């Protein structure tokens, strides 16, 4: 039955968010920093996209995964058929829109994910950092400072909202999210950066010894 | 909106779901066994210390401790409250919760 | 058209001509034909000039997309398989005169001495590649003059300068004795393409520096 | 309900891997060790999957079996696509957890099957031997000591939990697995090694009377 | 009863419009103006479909951008088959009206969209706007003045009723328009003109400080 | 079970014609002539099929206008595959048949349409006009004189039984057609004419101020 | 629920398996000896498979001979794509397994057929005679002496408990089984023999008057 048939999917789709960890994806004076709480070291929930566009997720991993190798078969496919600099954020978050609406209406199960697609500008360039958060249901948000997904996100949310600083250094943006976070060291945080002063690709983790030092 | 006078959480299907305080719940009788519960808590402060008085904290106290005996409310409201609460939300209410091996979440 | 390739102690250098012809035309006084696929390898192609941009391009694409879909790199070996299998693909049309050849260099990270771990591969028509160990490759109708250069002027090598150097003077004899190849210009200032690899990647060599090694090597020439 | 289906796959996927013999991989000096309560001659439940891959198994023989097969099929495509020591067993356990995320959700009966996945450093390298395990639902764990699959599990891991020593001999690893798999001979046993010190292909197994001296 | 389904089909979709935003259009001398409230800067509601054609649409975003996406296939491939004048704001609002109509009575649930083409006169020729709004039903209604499209379209209508005048600067009807919508700043509003002084193209979109010159 | 969907089928579709306007079809001394009450300007009701062959319909626009574009196709194919000369009036009224019957048992709706098809002899040849009505249903009836389509279908058809007069002049049928369509001006018209005298193509339209002068 | 369901399965299977005949299969010292109950003299229950590789079956003779087929098109494709000495029965027997657990799970009605593969060594070789027994599940089980398969399985499991043998001849072996299996004369038997010292073909059968000289 129209609603009630696509809301009780809805349900299931947000109480498994709901059971998943934290991410969350901030501005600063470099870039984009992603830092999520991740006690795996193989299986990951920040990704390379294309060449200055990132990824975070936070759900089933099964699936968000999904929609991480789609995305970079999708930007690989347009940058080869056109070129690298026309690939944008902007489509990316638009695609994943369209594919995540499309499962919830009609696959069996939706997804129980919740998506950040993240974008800097080139090298030598000068723009603002660009984040979307896109939904289970295939809505799409325009943020101007920072995503928060998965888990609880009111309290992450609220300390992000009153320790927020635009333009603030790496380790400062660094502490500001860890810390709003916790409302975990090297060995439960996975943590990478969308550098906006590197020459092609931006994307770039911060593990072991270096996050070490930053944290 | 503190977290802390939580009461029930509603499963809206549409997702959001909302979290309904002791605000959402305050009928007569509840107030009448709040103040019951203070009073109570009163006469046991001036049977263990002696003096002779009414603590607002008795009555701060027991805005929090109201809910840990339960008013028969959670899980058996009328259909009238759900009514109220599915058209405010204008979504239909799957469960009510007071407040593994399925996959893999990350 | 002709690139030559050397290891040096702890690095690899590769440097390129600039000429591109159609017959006895010269139509092209800076085509770049060294590209830099990632961060540890690079990659010459001679041959026909359509087909060699759309190998570099579509080779340093699926580079990455591997390494974006799995977390790492291929190993220098995985690189060098499917650049073999390209050229493999690309069969047909050398045989009907679309002939591309590709000489790779690398810096394997995951080689056990790093003063060794420099990487030279060349590849025929058929797909089949060869790792070469005599420190020194090219391709291209200057080829021949290019390692009877190197093959006396290698001794000389010792650092990634001298072997920077080394490379020029190569170039400069391919095109010394054949017309296809295009020497350093004096007059509009263009000069070889270089791209060095070490330890800490690849980088290009700023045109100054080919410049002032051309300089000296005619200088060295004219008495 | 949607919840009660779910749960009640579990249930059947649990009582068919309760329903079966117990199987023990522990990371020892040399390498990596199984050792399964195994009757049969002609039917195995441990298998090399590559060259320094190996996978152990507990449940339904058919499906496990069709899981090794295809395990078999991906590595070697890709070994030959890209080149062996590409193939690690991190992608393996990935593509199975995919694999059995897949199949509860979408096949008729949920594969009733316990998997591990093993994985040894290169001849002449260093490195910490990996275990894997992946659920029937599709999750995977890393463990970094031992895994107990299928039967009573939690008596079995109780005792590898006392007897268990890092850089133990083979000798005294198979002591520790046969005694912790008792809480019998080599007509009743498959005994297996990921050894690191072979060039190539590091899986051996150890049957009959050399199996005999060692215990 | 098939009957029950379509009614409820109906009224699905008169609820998705009526709970989107307000667009609208209108003739004045220089062609046609679209005026909708949008706060995205990236989602947009009124698309060039072909050299005179335009097209604005409310509801659903990633139907009507299917539908968008869709027409803008037609027009080129007839514009190509044939030739560019052959192309017409007529054949176009008849294909969405028959796909809507195919849609509502062939898949699962009916789009919740509402439509409206555009066309004015080409370069140097003289001819009346003419403006069509096709209904999730497929129904194609011939608009004279103006066309008002989602949420709720009485008093926005009305307000047109009485401040409408043709052949209005671009100014006046920009006033009007916006009033009537009010019934919000260069931030809050999409604003595109069909131009039919332009010689080919004649889709123009009024952004920022142009358009804040213009309110 | 089939007779019962019959049942459904027979209403359902009446009342979508019943829900309709009202065309007549009547034959002339120059041929024949069709009147259809049509409000809109692009969308028409009245078509040329073949060089001699017309069409006139009521009911569900896009289901009508699918009929009238198979008809189209089928003459077209038939004439290059054989000549003009063989496709006749008989023929299409017969397809449609074929077509409408299967349509009414085979799909899930039946199409709510009644259409009228027209034919007049050749140039320089004598012979009497021929018009069918094809129902909903497949059913197929030959007419002498009139066909009246769509809306309340017995008063018009007894007003044309007391009026109509065979070799009634252009003007005169025109009167007689309107008068009992009545039972409206150029701007709610839709009138063409099977012209028998035309060489070749005998349908004409009749719009405008020419059609202004017969009326 | 799913395991009744399941029981409901296999009380079907086990029904057609006792309403029919009962088949001996036992090592003796030439290799195994196969008698069948069999009146028909067309319709066979033994059959050869493979060069060392015989095959027995009891249920119902369309679904057994389905398999006998399949097992033979098997053997062959095997043999001729690798070599003869490639195809062992415990690949045979493997097959049987996955194929009658595939039929048993996905199939409308489970395949009420009992299968036992026997084999050989080959030509001056020396090995001990294996049997394996293939119900209709897919369950396989390794017998060291003999199978008993259709009808009433007890007693002449047992009969043949008492009187088994190794090494007995042909006469003795044929006797015992004969024996067990009335718990007939050459009108009523079907006999047949894997006789190891024959070069290549091993599979034999015994009719007729040799037949009668050997009971």
């Amino acid at each position: 039955s129209p609603e009630q048939a696509m809301r009780e999917r809805s349900e299931l789709a947000r109480k498994g968010i709901a059971r998943a960890k934290s991410v969350v994806a901030l501005a600063y004076a470099g870039g984009v920093l992603f830092v999520a709480e991740n006690p795996s070291r193989s299986l990951q929930k920040i990704s390379e996209l294309y060449d200055r566009v990132g990824f975070a997720a936070a759900g089933k991993f099964n699936e968000f995964d999904n929609l991480r190798r789609g995305g970079i078969q999708f930007a690989d496919t347009r940058g080869y058929a056109y070129d690298r600099r026309d690939v944008t954020g902007r489509q990316l978050a638009n695609v994943y829109a369209q594919t995540l609406g499309t499962i919830f209406t009609e696959q069996a199960k939706p997804y129980e994910v919740e998506l950040c697609v993240a974008e800097v500008a080139h090298y030598g360039e000068t723009k603002r950092p660009e984040l979307y958060r896109i939904t289970y249901d295939g809505s799409i948000a325009d943020e101007p400072h920072f995503v928060v997904m998965g888990g609880t996100t009111e309290p992450i949310a609220n300390a992000l909202k009153e320790s927020y600083a635009e333009n603030a250094s790496l380790t400062d943006a660094l502490r500001i999210a860890v810390a709003a976070l916790r409302a975990l060291g090297v060995a439960s945080l996975e943590v990478a950066v969308l550098d906006a002063n590197r020459p092609r690709r931006a994307f770039r983790r911060i593990t072991g010894s270096a996050l070490q030092a930053l944290l | 909106e503190i977290d802390d006078n939580r009461f029930l959480e509603v499963t809206y299907a549409n997702g959001d779901k909302e979290v309904m305080y002791f605000k959402d719940f305050n009928s007569g009788a509840m107030i009448q066994n709040v103040v019951d519960r203070a009073k109570k808590n009163a006469i046991k402060s001036v049977l263990e210390t002696g003096q002779p008085g009414l603590r607002i904290q008795h009555l701060l106290d027991s805005i929090v401790d109201e809910f840990a005996e339960n008013e028969d409310l959670p899980n058996t409201t009328n259909p009238d409250d759900w009514a109220r609460i599915s058209g405010k939300k204008g979504e239909r209410i799957v469960y009510i919760r007071t407040l593994s091996n399925l996959g893999q979440y990350l | 058209t002709t690139i030559v390739a050397l290891k040096y102690p702890g690095g690899v250098v590769m440097a390129g001509d600039r000429r591109s012809t159609q017959g006895n035309m010269i139509s092209g006084r800076d085509v770049r034909k060294v590209y830099i696929t990632d961060d540890y390898t690079a990659t010459g192609i001679a041959g026909t000039a359509a087909v060699a941009v759309e190998f570099a391009r579509l080779y340093a694409v699926e580079l990455e997309h591997y390494e974006k879909l799995e977390g790492v790199p291929l190993t220098f070996a995985g690189k060098i398989n499917r650049l073999a299998i390209m050229v493999r693909g690309n069969l047909a049309a050398a045989m009907q005169g679309l002939l591309a050849l590709p000489l790779l260099a690398g810096y394997d990270i995951h080689a056990s001495d790093p003063q060794s771990a420099g990487r030279i591969v060349s590849f025929d028509a058929a797909g089949g590649w060869n790792i070469e160990e005599e420190g020194y490759q090219a391709v291209g109708s200057g080829s021949l003059f290019a390692k009877s250069s190197m093959k006396k002027l290698y001794s000389q090598v010792t650092d990634g300068d001298s072997g920077l150097r080394v490379a020029v003077e190569a170039l400069y004899d391919a095109a010394d004795d054949d017309s296809a190849t295009g020497g350093p210009d004096l007059v509009r200032g263009i000069f070889p393409t270089a791209v060095i690899i070490d330890a800490d990647g690849a980088v290009d060599v700023p045109e100054s520096r080919i410049a002032e090694l051309a300089r000296a090597i005619i200088e060295s020439r004219s008495g």
